[PDB]
RNA sequence: AUCGAAUCGCCACCUACAAGACUGGAGCUUGCUCCCUCGAAGGCGCCAAGUAUAUUCAUGAUCACAAGACA
RNA sequence: UUAGGGAUAUGUGGCGUCAAAACUUAUGGGCUCAUUCUCGAUACGUGAAAAGGGUUGGUGGAUUCCACCGGCCCCGAAAAUGGAUGACGCUUAAGCCCAAUUAGUGAUUGCCCAUUAUUCCUUUGGUAAGGGCGGAAACAAAGGAGAAAGUGUAGCCCUUCCGAUGUA
RNA sequence: GGCCAGAACCAGCCCUACUGCAUUAUCCUGUCGGGGAUCAAAAUCCGGCGGGCAACGAAGUGCAAGAAGGGUCUUGG
């Protein structure tokens, strides 16, 4: 399945008035499932660091910026979430997909999972594609051995849905109800 | 056992020896609460299931867990009469047959229906064993539905020890069942071959056009 | 391409003459016959398959109670002009195995022209099969993800 | 419930897009009274002439995305004793 | 242990999905769920990510590396020869099977059925042939059975007079 | 003997069995190679007792429970 | 939030059976094992703390171990008729967090349920809105009939729009 | 026939089938340098430079303005 969240490059700024006549222009990285939420999370973003209100700012532009080419990578994701008990807690994890995005939903299911932390909870500050011998974790690293292979074991191989069948005589394929 | 009406109407009309549309099930391996619900939607799809070998039905987890479970069903009782309370069967088709009825609407007359339309079997007795091939539920295995790591229990054990007193009787009756049906298996074997064989020569000697037909579907 | 015109017809492309159809209803339910054209003013289709094979005599049958199959048997020869509405048309009674003699002169010319045209199509012994065999729904069968 | 509107199970009839083929298709319910009354073709064809008696409908619309199909019954909803009895769902109107 | 494992170069057919029997290449392994896949010689299966579950391992397995050039995939694959292997077994030719059965139209539904029935018709030939030669039927075997028996003592005077009368009433 | 019914796939090849972390067989290198019965069909049945030189079907008239059912 | 009826589509809530809906969806990611109190599936609300310890996450140091902080589970956790995630049951969940809509294919509505929404038909009442009402000309039996200047009736007749629940 | 039923057409509704415009660059490709890893490689990665359309049904990104098969016992003819 593809990454339910989108990569967005938000550039606004301030509007332009008698106490600030050529404002800044700020550039901000965002992974969000449409863009609205990009552009909201960028206002968050800008009220929190730069006093700009939404009310009293311009979006100049709201792009996704495309995926490349789908190759199997290792991602270091730079990640933090707050909860009320422990404040901000930042986090650097590894991340084995084929794109940024992948990598980047990836980590908020697995801090969803592990952590309880849901997304307007979860500030990304860096996601960056890493070289092999720099990864850290042995559960990552294994995934680029030269001789990586295993068997498919304990699967679940359900049927295509039109041939799916309720009962089926026992040693073969014939369908009894269906 | 029919009434002496009924086999001298049966007599009278002349007609041949019936038998329903049933299917055979072979719960053996099959997760309990699974096979439930699909037989209970089949029965009220107005199937007639009969079910065999209930004793080989698995519950997820270990077996002093259901066995617990089962002994926490059977402390409930009516106290101040405990005839007319509720009644708890230890036989393992007892046991299917309630999880069954408890999946049904039974204060209805069509939920009744329903469950009458179900037989449940220890092991595969006489009467059923020739009836025709019978099925499996195969969203309701063991194998594909458990995780081989856990532990599982079966049925009829854990009923043995709440009670159930005919675990070696459905035993040994199911060992001479296997012995009898592999020894008239082994036997036959030539008569199968035979037409196997036969298979094989009738296609060198079929019009050369249908056996081209054969092979581009798949058949020669 | 006028709808008050007798030639105005609706009738689904399938149902082409000489298409070889499955009766769906009726007294020839499942038996195979041939299309030979639909009568004036968008009418009902007339098949023969021919007696001989199948035992269809000429009858008319509403499209709708018929799968018209990509089976087809060249019928450019078979001269259906003589088929005509007036054919079934019947003068009924009054305060109240049989067939007229033109009926039964129809059903000989059609019939025989129909049978020289299967046998001049190529696999025409297998077409002259085809039109034997009748159509079931078998316990098994899904005819709704069939092709035609 | 709406009894005005009847649920089919058809065999083979396991996705959205088969029940989505039936729909249009006339639906027949046949059962038994107790007594012989009138037929279709009760002067022409007395051989027709039976306990036996059907209900028709059509079917409307597919229902949920496994197969099961809506039908409507011609003037009267279906009876609730046909729960769980056969239902005939023929070929025509065809469209192939 | 005669599994195929799951490893760069080893071929796959697709499970489910759009591109349900479709055979290519496994080019990367991603993590435990998702391999890259691609297949130079059908034009579908450009390289893209198959979720481990929705795959079939085959015997085969061309020699390239992980994350493989184009160009280097479709050289071993060309060279191992393993389309031609592959479509030479009986499954590959099953799945042909199934898609000409699917696409059949109603005649072709009775040519099968006549080959069928043919094929059908001649071997209960050629098994009655050699039931009578060596019985292995019910009512073959039975008949020999009984026939010794039927045999042994019916030279009986009795017999053989009751015989001759039933002949000749008849 | 009421009695008209609803039901629409047969089988003396499915109608034995076990395993799904190992499925026909080997080998050692233990996940690859080599062999085979090449690993994704229970057998029939669907209108000529079998794939062809055939042979009765109507008027039951265009849908109606198949007007018939020991396959 | 409500005239009485159909169709279509939703809301909240759901989609293993009861029970309509994934005939137990995916060609989605993780986490979780629990023994007489039953782990969990309890918005409001209807079963808990201080304190502590299996698994798999994080942060900061030392050479795999040290400390610290989360997730889920466990202990802490004792009441009187037999009993309650609603019941059965579920553990390659039918549990928890997250995320989809037939799935790295090629775009942005899976499905099921309302006295709601849209629309169609009928009723009834308006702070109702418009037309027609000077018989149009002719016309017997072996096209018919009606046409009232009107609050209210079987309402003069036609068209149109909107509202319609309710204790005292 | 003012009753039951089936097909045709019509008008109105309701489902179809068919998709163009803009955008992509944190991207695509070649070659130098490094860096990586194993028996040696290639790759994952980073900086340059020269070129650029990733164009399959490119991409699940923004907006779509594409007239006319099947449903109506959900309407009236
Ligand atoms: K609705
Ligand atoms: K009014
Ligand atoms: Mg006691
Ligand atoms: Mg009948
Ligand atoms: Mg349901
Ligand atoms: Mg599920
Ligand atoms: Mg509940
Ligand atoms: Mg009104
Ligand atoms: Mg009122
Ligand atoms: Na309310
Ligand atoms: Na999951």
């Amino acid at each position: 399945v593809k990454p339910h969240l989108r990569h967005y490059q938000v550039v606004g700024r301030e509007s332009p008035s008698e106490k600030n006549p050529e404002p800044t222009v700020y550039k901000f990285e965002v992974f969000a499932p449409n863009f609205v939420v990009a552009k909201s999370r960028f206002w968050r973003m800008m009220r929190v660091k730069n006093k700009v209100k939404a009310t009293h700012g311009d979006v100049l532009s709201c792009k996704v910026v495309k995926d490349a080419k789908l190759v199997a990578r290792n991602y270091l994701v730079d990640i933090a979430y707050y909860s009320q008990r422990c404040g901000y807690t930042r986090m650097v994890k590894e991340f084995r997909d084929v794109s940024k995005t992948g990598a980047v939903s990836q980590a908020y299911h697995d801090l969803a999972s592990r952590h309880r932390a849901r997304y307007h909870n979860i500030e990304v500050l860096n996601v960056k594609s890493i070289p092999d011998h720099e990864v850290k974790h042995l559960s990552i690293a294994q995934y680029h051995a030269p001789n990586l292979s295993f068997p498919l074991l304990q699967r679940r191989t359900k049927a295509t849905r039109k041939d799916r069948a309720i009962f089926v005589k026992k040693n073969t394929k014939r369908a009894v109800v269906a | 056992f029919p009434s002496r009406k009924d086999a001298f109407r049966a007599q009278r009309k002349g007609a041949k020896k019936h038998r329903p549309e049933i299917i055979v099930i072979d719960l053996k391996d099959h997760v309990l609460g699974r096979a439930a619900a699909v037989v209970a939607k089949q029965l009220l799809l107005g199937k007639k299931i009969t079910v065999v070998r209930c004793e080989q039905l698995n519950i997820a987890g270990t077996e002093i867990r259901n066995k617990i479970k089962y002994l926490q069903y059977l402390r409930k009782r009516k106290l101040t009469n405990p005839t007319k309370g509720p009644f708890h069967h230890r036989a393992p088709s007892d046991v299917f047959v309630r999880t069954v009825r408890s999946m049904l609407p039974r204060y209805t007359k069509r939920g009744m229906k329903a469950l009458n339309s179900l037989v449940a079997y220890e092991g595969i007795p006489p009467n059923v064993v020739r009836t025709g091939g019978r099925v499996v539920i195969p969203r309701a295995q063991r194998h594909v539905c458990y995780r081989s790591e856990r532990p599982y229990t079966v049925l009829g054990n854990m009923c043995k020890h709440v009670g159930w007193k005919y675990s070696d009787v459905v035993a040994n009756l199911e060992k001479a069942r296997v012995e009898k049906a592999s020894r008239h298996h082994e036997k036959q074997a030539k008569l199968r071959d035979a037409w196997k064989s036969a298979r094989k020569e009738a296609l060198a000697k079929m019009p050369k056009h249908n056996v081209e037909v054969l092979k581009k579907f798949g058949y020669a | 391409v006028s709808r008050k015109s007798p030639e105005y017809t609706t009738l689904r492309k399938s149902c082409a003459p000489g298409a070889i159809a499955i009766i769906l209803a009726g007294r020839f339910r499942g038996r195979r016959a041939v299309i030979l054209k639909q009568l004036p003013h968008n009418g009902p289709l007339v098949v023969s398959g021919p007696m001989k094979y199948n035992g269809v005599p000429i009858r008319r049958i509403d499209s709708r109670y018929v799968i018209a199959t990509s089976t087809t048997v060249d019928i450019s020869s078979v001269d259906t002009a003589p088929i005509t509405a007036e054919v079934f048309q019947r003068p009924k009674a009054e305060k109240p195995t049989l067939v007229s003699d033109a009926r039964a002169q129809l059903q000989k010319k059609i019939d025989a022209a129909l049978i020289a045209a299967i046998k001049k199509d190529a696999q025409g012994k297998e077409k002259a099969g085809y039109l034997r065999s009748v159509f079931t729904v078998k316990p098994g069968d899904a005819p709704h993800r069939w092709n035609w | 419930q709406t009894k005005q509107t009847a649920l089919v199970r058809v065999e083979n009839v396991n996705t959205r897009e088969d029940a989505t083929w039936y729909v249009g298709k006339r639906v027949c319910y046949v059962y038994h009274g107790k007594k012989v009354k009138r037929c279709v073709r009760w002067s022409k064809a007395p051989a027709r002439r039976s306990t036996t008696r059907a209900l028709w409908g059509r079917v409307t619309r597919p229902h949920g995305n496994a197969g099961m199909m809506r039908v409507k019954f011609n003037g009267a909803s279906v009876p609730a004793s046909a729960i769980g009895r056969r239902i005939r769902v023929y070929l025509y109107p065809s469209q192939i | 242990v005669k599994s195929h494992y799951i490893c760069a170069g080893r071929l796959v057919r697709i499970l489910r999905g759009p591109r349900q029997d479709r055979v290519g290449v496994i080019v990367d392994i991603v993590d435990a769920n998702r391999v890259l896949v691609e297949n130079p010689e059908d034009a579908k299966m450009w390289r893209h990510v198959q979720n481990l579950k929705n795959v079939e391992p085959l015997k085969y397995c061309v020699s390239v590396s992980r994350n493989c050039s184009a160009k280097a995939l479709k050289d071993a694959l060309a060279s191992s020869k393993a389309l031609e292997k592959y479509a030479k077994t009986r499954t590959a030719a099953r799945v042909e099977a199934k898609k000409a059965c699917a696409v059949s139209t109603d005649f072709e539904r009775y040519q099968l059925r006549v080959a069928r029935r043919s094929r059908a018709h001649w071997a209960r030939k050629v098994f009655d042939e050699k039931d009578a030669k060596t019985p292995v039927s019910w009512h073959k075997v039975a008949l020999k059975k009984m026939l010794k028996k039927a045999a042994k003592m019916d030279s009986t005077e009795g017999a053989k007079r009751r015989m001759q009368k039933a002949i000749a009433a008849r």
